[PDB]
């Protein structure tokens, strides 16, 4: 279930992870292959997942229509990208030593702990007051004095490029 | 090893899962779906009605092959999940070219000008290389008509594309681009005609345009 | 056992603009990934 896992991590579930559109990932029910109070720590790892699918769900579907918010959502493909990077990584080691155990990847994924839940909410605002328009850019701003200095570093990207429209729309009117 | 199975289905060959634990399935059809519209555009973008048709379907195939220039090139065998996510910045870009073409679709000026508005609509994005390379060729028969009545004259028509069809002498009946120039370019050759007979910045095309309009 | 259960329910408690609690919490978990380190590699 070691490669089920990366597997469920990157947005295909199954047989033994569940999905579900309201809750999330979740551990289906007891295996005889796993530890009786091990099961904790996975749960806890699928609400990694769980926040991982939601974005690709929001980003494919783009949905609210504009410049500002679709350049938004390029936006946070970027931020995203060392998820991509570092899980894939994992790859490596487990080919090399086939006996490595649940834990190290908990050791190995502790940033992205933290960084989603910040940034999730970051989502869930413009999908709960239809923020339209350039006030997006408050929004975003609005979050970017947070303490948590990768949280912080991460909408500065963001911002970065969401300012990539209004540059230009502002230079192609001034 | 399964990894010569799946990049052989962005190319189109079937294979021995490809027709045309257990979770790989959900895994596999969000690479399955992306060949489905490749092979999509082959049965559509093949023949070598209307001329400005023609250069926009000559266009594509110059795209396509650097698609499938970029596989077969990187991976000799890399792991599973790798694919998924290194055709994945770039799959999705092949399922936009979906909703672009059918797979009715206008033609002429009407296809030159519907083009063009899917320029603005997502420009910031990356789409705008792509895009633009698109309407770069798109309009390339559509100017050489442009270039007649500004140096020669010869009126030259097949289908129709042209939006301008053919005593009194001036019953060549007329009726963005930008309208400043519009209505010029009727006139334009008109005159040469009658003597025969005694950012979106569109600078490319005016400025070697009313050079020769004044004159 | 005691001691790292209750701040881990503190630091949940955080995540699910106070500035200062936020940022107290960042130090705090910082420090126990370091510490998770020298456990799990024992567990090795």
């Amino acid at each position: 279930m070691i490669h089920e896992l990366l597997l469920a991590l990157s947005g295909y579930p199954g047989s033994i992870f569940t999905w579900n559109k309201r809750s999330g990932l979740q551990v289906s029910q007891d295996f005889p292959f796993l530890h009786p109070s091990e099961t904790s720590v996975l749960n806890r790892l699928c609400r990694l997942g769980t926040d991982y699918i939601r974005f690709t769900e929001f980003i494919e579907q783009y949905t609210l229509h504009g410049i500002y918010l679709r350049a938004f959502c390029t936006g946070l493909d970027s931020v995203l990208q060392p998820y991509r990077q570092a899980l894939l990584d994992l790859e490596q080691e487990f080919l090399g030593d086939p006996h490595l155990s649940i834990s190290h990847v908990n050791y190995f994924l502790d940033q992205f702990q933290l960084l989603f839940p910040s940034v999730m909410v970051v989502v869930e605002q413009i999908k709960s007051q239809k923020i339209h328009g350039c006030q997006i850019l408050e929004t975003v701003y609005k979050h970017s004095c947070g303490g948590l200095p990768p949280v912080r570093s991460a909408l500065e990207k963001i911002l970065a490029v969401c300012h990539g429209v209004m540059y230009k729309q502002l230079s192609a009117w001034m | 090893e399964l990894v010569k199975d799946v990049l052989n289905v962005l190319i189109g060959v079937v294979s021995a899962t490809f027709s045309l634990p257990e979770s790989i399935s959900s895994l596999l059809s969000e690479v399955a779906e992306y060949g489905t519209c490749y092979t999509r555009l082959s049965h559509f973008s093949l023949q070598p009605k209307g001329l400005v048709f023609q250069a926009f379907t000559s266009g594509l195939r110059r795209y396509l092959q650097y698609y499938r220039a970029c596989v077969l090139s990187t991976p000799p065998t890399l792991s599973l999940l790798t694919i998924g996510f290194l055709f994945k910045k770039l799959g999705r870009q092949l399922r936009y070219l979906a909703e672009l073409c059918g797979v009715a679709f206008p033609t002429g000026v009407k296809l030159l000008s519907y083009l063009y508005q899917e320029a603005l609509h997502n420009c910031s994005n990356e789409h705008y290389p792509v895009l633009l390379s698109l309407l770069k060729t798109s309009c390339e028969p559509y100017t050489r008509f442009i270039h007649d009545w500004v140096y020669s004259g010869v009126f030259r028509d097949a289908y129709g594309e042209f939006m301008i069809q053919v005593k009194l002498y001036w019953t060549h009946g007329y009726v963005v681009f930008l309208k400043h120039i519009a209505h010029d370019i009727y006139v334009c050759g008109k005159t040469i005609n009658l003597l025969k007979l005694c950012v979106l910045m569109k600078r490319s095309i005016t400025a070697p345009l009313a050079a020769h309009i004044s004159l | 056992g005691q001691v790292v259960f209750r701040l881990q329910e503190f630091i949940d408690e955080v995540m699910g603009p106070f500035r200062t609690y936020q940022a107290f919490m960042w130090a705090l978990y910082k420090y126990f990934i370091s510490f998770k380190e020298e456990l799990a590699e024992i567990e090795k």
